[PDB]
RNA sequence: GAUUACCCCUUCUACCUUUUGCAUAAUGGUUUAACCAGAAAAAAUCUAACAAAGAGAACUUUAGCUAGAUACCCCGAAACCA
RNA sequence: GCCUAACGAGCCUGGUGAUAGCUGGUUGUCCGAGAAAGAAUUUUAGUUCAACCUUAAAAAUACCCCAAAAAUUCCAAUGUAUUUUUAAGAGAUAGUCUAAAAAGGUACAGCUUUUUAGAAACGGAUACAACCUUGACUAGAGAGUAAAUCUUAAUACACAUAAUCCCAAAAAA
């Protein structure tokens, strides 16, 4: 083919590939790392920062996640409002008993770089406490990497 | 035999007399090797700045 | 002095809102003579002969008609430039014919496995007006071209270019021409467009014709797998085979487009 | 006696000519144009200095990706390439990591071969 | 810098003045135009004239003497006197 | 208090461009070299020569310096380059911190008063004057490294707006 005068290689953009990640005892935040790698598209040799070539990751069985140590009761999630004394402390236990899909999502929410692309790639992430996937009627690729 | 002196560390932040020693060894730059004869006069100065340099015997 | 710079700035600022048309006679700053141009033309290119035919090659009928028109209008004197056009049209005629023959020989020798339809298509694309005229303008032939009305329009530069061709055919013979043209045209193509304009109508059916003509085997399309995406485009994996042997495989957004691309890749695959 | 004449006006005209495409008074006023021009040149130098760093990091990321596809990480691949006496730059290596998976697959195969031979010779 | 004929992402703590140190929440400025603040040769260095003499009736002179060329910016009081 | 809207002594004009060691200011390019404290002063926010520095020439030699000897004061040798002599000309003299040794203070201070040393890209330390790495040509879609970045230490028959000692997590070459 042809190449001219010192240029980086990117053509236009491509289509993202949807991936599936299993639950059941994989460490929280340890999965969020590689899920953020797949979210950014760092696993693809064609990766570009501005192009946002990141894929769409779907994880299942988020309630079956297992955190080691005593961190179950000892982890405190802080939620503060505009009102004075609106500081709220929610333990990982109670949060798991209420809204588990939030936990892992938060573990991902700190991994990604800031500003736009964070929320942009955040919309590419979906979590469910139990397995129901109408999106599985649509054939997708499954990747298995347990810890 | 003959000893070759190489500068692996800066003379900056160090006393001026050490810089004078390095100038005596003929090192104007880091990592630059210099061939020198073995004598107590040179060996002493070599022992002064030894912590700032690496010396290897050759030839 | 500030007056000369204010006048230069005012002229340079006046040329922004006013654009004058390009003139052929006032184009070159130095005096333009026939011998100077043909001399440089002889020094640059390998071999150049028939200076009269070369000068005639850059002569167009419009300039002659305009000249004779001015001769009739003013009525001062009368001269005959008539022979120029009559000598040019013949060179152009032979030029076109020999160009067709030469290019046909090129496509015949280079790609023997290319079907007649492909040969016709590639010849039609290679002899196309727009491309050749583009090569002309890129070679700055318009500077050597003589046109009274306007320098720009393609019917001038194209006929002029073909006249130059025929001139090289008569003067320098075929052996030199084959060196000249063959170098440029190939370098100009560079694209997939060559087989794309022939694929504009029923790619599948064309592949059917080629396969039935060569191996006498009906092509079969079979979906080997599907990876769906509801948001942007779904991806279907389409295989294309003959006699259980897979010819090609490829992804597509829709079944139609997938089959089109598969048929295209398979089309260029059988080109060799 | 001299005069201000066209000198200052021409200098301002030049600075403002270089101040085009700028936002607001900086593409209009002279002083802000100069102030923005200085910053523009400093940023030119600095970004032209860090461009190599950004490209290097990007290439390292790409090669890391292509390597991880083959089961090995970036540092191991680098070490193996060093002991293979390969001076190939990471730019061309990334270009091969994109367009020509076969060459990178061969280099990765030789990498795993050298690693297995070293691990078998050490034992 | 990349990128599309526009933008998001990434890389960066205004200028000046005053200071050990200012993006500093120290100082001055709405913007633009214009106005606006280093002009003194003794000894010296240097370029030439002549040389125990130079220099246009005056001075210097154990190589001098004569000539030319080189370095020391503005605004502001409270008050005093007639 | 008042004496033409402000009187510890009116206003106008002139002396007058009064005096200001103060404060606020002082405009084109490129190249080389490049300063933070010795004693005095009706002096400390200013000056005068040393401690330095710069220009242009000459005659010298100088330093790092071991045993003869009294942390140094001296001197071979070493590998070095400089050290002045003379001729003109500057500016600077209200500075800090760390490390070490001191003094005052309370084995307080981003504390003060001295001696020695270092110090002041845009790498590292989250950002940040000295701490760590490095001495400073332009250009280049090259390469090799320096420091650094994420963790290590435990058992008994208490301040005041929203959290974590820089994200999220992790584990115990």
């Amino acid at each position: 083919m042809s190449s001219f005068s010192k240029a980086p290689q990117q053509w236009a953009t491509f289509a993202r590939v949807w991936y599936l990640l299993d639950g059941k005892m994989q460490p929280p935040g340890k999965l969020a790392a590689m899920a953020s790698v797949k979210l950014q598209g760092l696993h693809k040799p064609v990766y570009h920062q501005l192009s946002d070539c990141g894929d769409h990751v779907v994880i299942m069985n988020t309630r079956h996640i297992a955190f080691s140590g005593n961190k179950w009761e000892q982890k405190v999630y802080s939620s503060h409002t505009g009102y004075p004394g609106g500081f709220r402390q929610v333990t990982a236990a109670q949060l798991h008993q209420k809204d588990p899909v939030a936990i892992v999502k938060l573990a991902i929410y700190g991994m990604l770089p800031k500003n736009l692309h964070r929320r942009t790639m955040m919309q590419r992430l979906h979590l469910f406490p139990d397995e129901d996937i109408p999106e599985d009627i649509l054939k997708n690729l499954v990747e298995e990497l347990p810890q | 035999k003959l000893h070759i002196v190489t500068r692996i560390k800066s003379t900056k932040r160090r006393p001026y007399w050490e810089k004078d020693i390095i100038k005596m060894l003929g090192l104007e730059k880091a990592h630059t090797p210099q061939v020198h004869k073995n004598i107590p006069s040179v060996n002493a100065k070599l022992k002064v700045v030894k912590h700032l340099i690496r010396i290897k015997p050759l030839k | 002095x500030x007056x000369x710079x204010x006048x230069x700035x005012x002229x340079x600022x006046x040329x922004x809102x006013x654009x004058x048309x390009x003139x052929x006679x006032x184009x070159x700053x130095x005096x333009x003579d026939y011998h100077a141009e043909i001399q440089a033309f002889g020094h640059r290119l390998q071999e150049t002969f028939s200076l009269d035919l070369l000068k005639t090659a850059f002569v167009n009928s419009c300039y002659i008609k305009s000249e004779e028109a001015k001769r009739q209008k003013l009525g001062i004197d009368k001269e005959a430039a008539l022979l120029n056009l009559k000598d040019n049209q013949e060179l152009s005629e032979q030029g076109i014919s020999f160009s067709q023959t030469c290019l046909t020989q090129f496509f015949e020798d280079a790609f023997p496995d290319l079907p007649t339809e492909g040969v016709t298509s590639l010849v039609d694309f290679l002899t196309s007006e727009e491309v050749v005229c583009h090569v002309a303008r890129n070679l700055a032939v318009e500077q050597l071209a003589l046109s009274a009305e306007f320098p720009v329009p393609p019917p001038v530069l194209r006929q002029t270019f073909f006249a130059v061709i025929g001139a090289l055919l008569q003067s320098s013979g075929p052996e030199r021409t084959a060196l000249f043209i063959r170098d440029f045209l190939i370098t100009q193509m560079t694209g997939k467009e060559l087989f794309e304009m022939w694929t504009i109508t029923n790619p599948m059916g064309l592949l059917v014709e080629e396969l039935k003509k060569r191996k006498i085997s009906a092509p079969e399309s079979r979906l080997t797998r599907q990876s769906g995406s509801t948001t942007a485009l779904p991806v279907y994996f389409v295989g294309l085979y003959c006699d259980r042997k897979l010819i090609a495989e490829g992804p597509g957004e829709t079944v139609l487009v997938a089959e089109e691309e598969a048929a295209r890749v398979a089309l260029r695959k059988l080109f060799g | 006696l001299r005069s201000r004449v066209t000198d200052r006006y021409w200098r301002v005209q030049e600075v403002l000519k270089h101040a085009r495409h700028f936002r607001g008074r900086k593409n209009r006023c002279y002083r802000l144009a100069v102030r923005a021009v200085t910053r523009a040149f400093v940023k030119c130098t600095r970004a032209r200095r860090l461009k190599k760093r950004s490209l290097r990091t990007l290439w390292i990321n790409r090669i890391t990706a292509a390597s991880q596809e083959h089961g090995l990480k970036y540092p191991a691949f680098i070490i193996n390439l060093i002991k293979c006496q390969v001076e190939l730059n990471r730019k061309v290596l990334a270009d091969l990591a994109i367009y020509e998976p076969k060459t990178f697959k061969s280099l990765a195969a030789l990498a795993k071969r050298r690693r297995x031979x070293x691990x078998x010779x050490x034992x």
